[PDB]
């Protein structure tokens, strides 16, 4: 139900600092995103979309962020990019859908010490040492890990901004269905 | 990868009774958070793209009848179709959607057994413009019987041909569940011309005693 | 709900290039993910690759890879197989399908491409196999016709111009020691209504370019 909300958000967070909503108590008609010309991308993984409300889970869950269009290809199991390993990674076996669409008409992590697990998110900004040293404050080999994308109307539209919003599903009786 | 074989090759079911196919896998098509097999059952009749009857091994298709029914689980799997009807002559596959690349079962043509029909025999002399050709192609055709091994032998003036026919069946039909026959005699002109009488005799299990369909050359 | 059509038949000699195309219509086509199926005639199925149109992100069976191309274009929401040069193997059947996602079975999908890729094309002879008193048993009548010495397969007959489909049946070629092949097609009838009804069989072999509407009349016997 409440998807007027989260796909209709004033604003949304960016992806070093994504966060969650929550489809309980619902029955959820999937079609406001079947007849939705303006999506960039549709990828949905173990699930069929159009019969999605056939099925019936415990909780819905949407992580919701903005990325360059140019990275859209690496909100998916299995890919290597900057945003994958230190911002948002999804699961090798994960299941669920990616939706994207343009927003020309916001900030992101570069540097951390190894990669995220799935699910999992990173909100700290601590000065960052190549080799794990107490970064003294703009010393010498410091570099604080975060940093803007600097979406302007005027260049490629790979460059351009994206709202991207993760869908993943679900024991015990089911809370949300399909009509 | 992920390698399905299916059995049987073929089976041959009356109608109203059951059909079951298997599947099997290389490795189980499980995944174990939603605890559903991913895997589905087509369906194949001739002359026509698939369609899609089952998927996640249980369910099924929406506008697919009650008399199709998916189960099994692990690494085995069985399709199996109540009260066979005529129409239900396709053959089925299976499919692994698990892992890319898919992969497809061999497949399995189901066939139907129906009581027995005695086939109707029509003979057609060769036409005038082909014996312009230099060639005659004496054609003679059974209708819609059961079962299909029948025996069609021909003669040319009483004297019984071998080497110079050629034999086509069809599919089952969707409808009444019987076959049809084609064989062709094709001679020279002049070996046509040198003869009187040709004869189909046609032996069939439906048929009390052997049927002939002869005419002579020049009756038409 | 959404359907899927192919591009019609194609007849090739071996060694050029072809792109075979499948457009999707109706709600909901973001979503779908197009794969392409091989069916060669008298065989099975044969997956050959997966695309998703929004990025063309595609994925190659191992017995696929490289030997063909699989494209997208999102804006006119179509799909295309391609071949730089056809092999004598690759005359077949082609079918484009569609998956709701990735890792999901496949919802929807197309009438079929016929592929036919061959070095000689030999036009078909077609004969009358008309009704008489030998062609008669009973109330019911059969006629029908004769397509002989054509090169190579498939020639399609009609009856009618598809009007007259029940009570046909067309028998599958034989393929006669000269190498070439030939059929049959005939139609049981009721043998009194042979005065007032026309049966005009209607031949067409696409690789030799050819088409024939040939009448069958029934003959005194
Ligand atoms: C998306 O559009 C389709 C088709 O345009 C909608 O299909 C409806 O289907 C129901 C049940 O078959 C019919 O009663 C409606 O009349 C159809 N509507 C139309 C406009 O054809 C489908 O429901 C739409 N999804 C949304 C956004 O709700
Ligand atoms: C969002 O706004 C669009 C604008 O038409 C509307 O159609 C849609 O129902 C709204 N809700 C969702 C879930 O997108």
């Amino acid at each position: 139900c409440p998807f007027g909300e989260v796909f209709n958000a004033t604003k949304f967070p960016s992806v070093y600092a994504w966060e969650r909503k929550k489809i309980s108590n619902c029955v959820a008609d999937y079609s406001v995103l079947y007849n939705s010309t303006f999506f960039s991308t549709f990828k949905c993984y173990g699930v069929s979309a159009t019969k999605l409300n056939d099925l019936c889970f415990s909780n819905v869950y949407a992580d919701s962020f903005v990325v360059k269009g140019d990275d859209v290809r690496q909100i998916a199991p299995g890919q290597t990019g900057v945003i994958a390993d230190y911002n948002y990674k999804l699961p090798d076996d994960f299941m669920g859908c990616v939706l994207a669409w343009n927003t020309r008409n916001y900030k992101y992590r570069y540097l951390r010490h190894g990669k995220l697990r799935p699910f999992e998110r990173d909100i700290s900004n601590v000065p960052f040492s190549p080799d794990g040293k107490p970064c003294t404050p703009p010393a010498l080999n410091c570099y604080w890990p975060l940093n803007d994308y600097g979406f302007y109307t005027t260049t490629g539209i790979g460059y351009q901004p994206y709202r991207v919003v993760v869908l993943s599903f679900e024991n015990a009786p089911a809370t949300v269905c399909g009509p | 990868d992920i390698q399905l074989t299916q059995s049987p090759d073929s089976l041959a079911v009356s109608l109203g009774e059951r059909a079951t196919i298997n599947c099997k896998s290389s490795q189980s098509v499980l995944y174990s958070s939603i605890n559903k097999n991913y895997l589905a059952w087509y369906q194949q009749k001739p002359g026509q793209p698939p369609k899609l009857l089952i998927y996640w091994a249980s369910t099924r298709e929406s506008g697919v009848p009650d008399r199709f029914s998916g189960s099994g689980s692990g690494t085995d799997f069985t399709l199996t179709i109540s009260s066979l009807q005529a129409e239900d002559v396709a053959v089925y596959y299976c499919q692994q959607y698990y892992s890319t690349p898919y992969t497809f079962g061999q497949g399995t043509k189901v066939e139907i057994k129906r009581t027995v029909a005695a086939p109707s025999v029509f003979i057609f002399p060769p036409s005038d413009e082909q014996l312009k050709s230099g060639t005659a192609s004496v054609v003679c055709l059974l209708n819609n019987f059961y079962p299909r091994e029948a025996k069609v032998q021909w003669k040319v003036d009483n004297a019984l041909q071998s080497g110079n026919s050629q034999e086509s069946v069809t599919e089952q039909d969707s409808k009444d569940s019987t076959y049809s026959l084609s064989s062709t005699l094709t001679l020279s002109k002049a070996d046509y011309e040198k003869h009187k009488v040709y004869a189909c005799e046609v032996t069939h299990q439906g048929l009390s005693s052997p049927v002939t369909k002869s005419f002579n050359r020049g009756e038409c | 709900q959404m359907q899927l059509v192919q591009s019609g038949t194609e007849v090739k000699k071996p060694g050029e290039s072809l792109k075979i195309s499948c457009k999707g219509s109706g709600y909901g086509f973001i979503t779908y993910w197009i794969g392409w199926v091989r069916q060669m005639p008298g065989k099975g199925l044969e997956w050959m690759g997966i695309i998703y149109p929004g990025d063309s992100e595609t994925r190659y069976s191992p017995s696929f890879q490289g030997q063909v191309t699989i494209s997208a274009d999102k804006s006119i929401n179509t799909a295309y197989l391609q071949w730089s040069s056809l092999k004598a193997s690759d005359t077949a059947i082609y079918y484009c399908a569609g998956g709701s996602g990735i890792s999901t079975p496949m919802d929807v999908w197309g009438q079929g491409t016929t592929v036919t890729v061959v070095s000689r094309r030999l036009p078909p002879s077609v004969f009358p196999l008309a009704p008489s008193s030998k062609s008669t048993s009973g109330g019911t009548a059969a006629l029908g016709c004769l397509v002989k010495d054509y090169f190579p397969e498939p020639v399609t007959v009609s009856w009618n111009s598809g009007a007259l489909t029940s009570g046909v049946h067309t028998f599958p070629a034989v393929l006669q020691s000269s190498g070439l092949y030939s059929l049959s097609s005939v139609v049981t009838v009721p043998s009194s209504s042979l005065g007032t009804q026309t049966y005009i069989c209607n031949v067409n072999h696409k690789p030799s370019n050819t088409k024939v509407d040939k009448k069958v009349e029934p003959k005194s016997c």
